[PDB]
């Protein structure tokens, strides 16, 4: 989920779900500038290489 | 002896095993490299979690049983009449390119083969054959004007107007006027240095010329096999039944258009034009036309060529099939019909083409030869080829299924050739299994 | 720039890793991400494909 | 109810939920594989 | 100093700034070479009899992050090897944190 400029407060909302097990949580940050929502080779969005 | 699904309630008998498309529409990593042809729909429509994420999940036929079912195909692979991916947009044929004074007085016979490109998108019979004439108008000017040939021995010319309903059997040629111009079979003009190659392009089942055996590759009607009775001509379009000479002897050196008309200078009946229709049913068939080629009612697309659709993960192999899963050789589950159902209408916007259809679009690109009266705008039959695209309902046979279905079921479109089809939006498979016998 | 060089290249899925295959008859199918931008790193952050 | 230090560039806050996805490599016949996967804390399994 | 490109006296204050250092080869331990979490064309393992697959990936899944996090236990990922870039992208503690 994207977080842009001048919007520092973004939560997650998911409907009723039947999940059974759970080990815990781990979150960190990724940039849209240095990678897109990838699932293929050919993507014109990727203009960086860092 | 029920089914299995993720953390919900099973049912009793006659339950489902899905191939739904909606969950495959939003995901960025199921279909992003390949098209709808061999994409990855989840077996799963899990409404009790985040949409399109239960990918490792599969609706399972129990380890207890070995069931059997059917496949649903609602296909929308709409292939147009003229495109790069179907055999109508290229043909390799002999055009006259080069003519220049080299030695004393004699003209050298020189020949080359160069590409042809046509506008793609049209469907009509008064437009498919019409823009194959454009291939000529485009060639003999770029290479063949400064270094080559005149508007006389025009090769690779695609016609439709008939020739042997002009031959009035009295002296030889047409006595008062010109060739016939109504509803007849489409055929091709070939001249001293010309020959249209069909099987090189696989243009047999479309234009007008077909094979008895669409198996051999190497087409031959290159002004070699076409022989019997040559193409009628005009003797003197200006003198029969007007002034009295019986002008059957003095023919077509001095008339309406002087391009050294292919009816030889002071001849009786023989014209240099060697075409397809002239000796099929009219004359002697042995080595000529009927033996290797045939006359047929035209179809817009290739017809009904057998397509090899599958949802293979679920049916291990129905009766006689070996498995290799990527996009080279998908295991077949039967023969289906691709949505290219031929439509033919009766109208007369094609018969009347010599006056209206030539002038409607104001350009010199559609046609460049107006009234030479052998090589011009094609006038199609009363019953024309109309490319109509409609989602048609057709399905496979019957076979038993797998023990485990596997995490992802792959919806397959194996079209005309064993590869991807570019133009798709629909790809489904509503499946219902049923009980037979235990293991 | 121009290099003739060869190496054995990876396969990293959990399912495939420490598996001892039984004898018989099998099939093994793969693909590659072809875009130059994503496959190779940059030490300043400058594009290759672009 | 997430809160981060002031944002400047468009960035995706990558959050992992600890899910559980395991296989089992079946071989009833020599050459034939029976496949079954399961991501449980994500409505997936069997 | 000045625009003149052919010949000029006024290129006396013209100096030399070297280009920014940057090197391009394989991403650490062969990462990003093949697709991981990309099932347009999947890493399918089938059989001459077997119809089934071995890859069932999604955008909500990690496979790129796996081969470094689990491999953290089997030695420190710094040791010198040429095939896989077994020494992993690591900043200088002297450079990022300034020792002024």
């Amino acid at each position: 989920y994207p977080i842009p400029a001048n919007a520092t407060n973004v939560p997650i909302s998911i409907p009723s779900r039947n999940w059974a097990a759970f080990r815990g949580w781990a979150f960190t940050r990724l940039k849209t500038k240095e990678t897109p929502s990838l699932g293929s080779g050919y993507d014109p969005y990727y203009t960086y290489s860092g | 002896n029920s089914i299995r699904y993720s953390e919900l309630a099973p049912l009793f008998d006659t339950t489902r095993v899905y191939l739904v498309d909606n969950k495959s529409t939003d995901v960025a990593s199921l279909n992003y490299q390949n098209d709808h042809s061999n994409f990855l729909t989840t077996v799963i429509q899990n409404n009790d979690y985040s949409p399109g994420e239960a990918s490792t999940q599969t609706i399972n036929l129990d380890d207890r049983s070995h069931w059997g079912g059917d496949l649903k195909t609602i296909l929308h692979t709409n292939m147009p009449n003229v495109n790069e991916f179907m055999f109508t947009n290229k043909f390799k044929a002999r055009v006259m390119v080069s003519r220049l004074p080299t030695k004393d007085n004699q003209v050298e016979l020189k020949y080359e083969w160069v590409e042809f490109t046509l506008p793609e998108g049209n469907y009509s019979e008064t437009m498919t054959i019409d823009l194959m004439n454009n291939a000529i108008v485009e060639h003999y000017l770029k290479v063949g004007r400064q270094n080559g040939v005149l508007e006389s021995d025009i090769g690779v010319k695609f016609d439709t107007r008939n020739f042997r309903l002009g031959f009035d059997p009295v002296t030889g040629l047409v006595m008062p006027g010109v060739y016939t111009n109504e509803a007849f079979h489409p055929d091709i003009i070939l001249l001293p240095g010309c020959g249209v190659d069909f099987t090189h392009s696989r243009l047999s089942n479309l234009l007008g010329i077909r094979k008895r055996q669409p198996f051999q590759e190497g087409f031959r009607i290159t002004y070699d096999d076409l022989e019997g009775g040559n193409i009628p001509a005009l003797l003197d379009v200006d003198a029969y039944q007007a002034s009295l000479k019986k002008p059957v002897i003095k023919p077509l050196t001095e008339d309406s258009k002087k391009r050294s008309y292919n009816l030889i200078s002071n001849d009786s009946t023989f014209t240099q034009y060697r075409s397809w229709y002239l000796a099929y049913n009219y004359g002697d068939p042995q080595t000529g036309i009927r033996s290797w080629t045939l006359l047929c009612t035209p179809d817009v697309t290739c017809g009904s060529e057998q397509v090899y659709w599958s949802l293979p993960d679920m049916m291990q192999d129905p009766v006689t099939f070996r498995s290799t899963r990527q996009i080279s050789n998908f295991p077949v589950v039967g023969a289906e019909l691709l949505p290219v159902h031929s439509k033919s209408f009766y109208n007369d916007q094609a018969v009347y083409s010599q006056l209206i259809r030539q002038f409607t679009s104001l350009t010199h690109v559609f046609n460049r030869f107006p009234e030479n009266q052998i090589l011009a705008r094609p006038p199609a039959p009363t019953i024309t080829t109309v490319s109509e695209n409609v989602p048609a309902l057709t399905d496979h046979g019957t076979l038993p299924l797998r023990n485990s279905i596997g995490g992802v079921q792959r919806v397959t479109i194996t079209d005309a050739r064993r590869r991807t089809c570019p133009y798709v939006y629909k790809a489904l498979g509503i499946v219902s299994p049923r009980v037979l016998s235990s293991r | 720039r121009y290099v003739p060089f060869h190496i054995q290249v990876p396969q990293k899925f959990f399912a495939i890793k420490n598996l001892l295959l039984l004898p018989g008859s099998y099939t093994y199918e793969w693909n590659f991400r072809k875009d130059v931008n994503m496959v190779l790193q940059s030490s300043l952050g400058n594009d290759l494909r672009v | 109810t997430f809160e981060v230090d002031p944002m400047d560039e468009p960035t995706l806050l990558y959050v992992l939920f600890e899910v559980f996805d395991v296989v089992r490599v079946h071989r009833p016949h020599r050459g034939v594989i029976e496949t079954v996967y399961l991501r449980t804390p994500f409505s997936a399994g069997n | 100093p000045t625009i003149k490109e052919g010949n000029s006296r006024e290129l006396m204050g013209q100096q030399s700034m070297p280009n920014r250092p940057n090197y391009i080869a394989f991403r650490d331990n062969f990462i990003g070479l093949m697709y991981y979490n990309s099932t347009g064309n999947m890493g399918v393992l089938a059989g001459q009899a077997s119809q089934l697959n071995a890859v069932v990936d999604l955008q909500d899944r990690n496979t790129e992050l796996s081969y470094q996090l689990l491999l953290d236990s089997i030695g420190d990922r710094t040791r010198y090897f040429s095939m896989w870039n077994q020494a992993v992208d690591s900043y200088d503690p002297d450079v990022r944190i300034i020792e002024n």
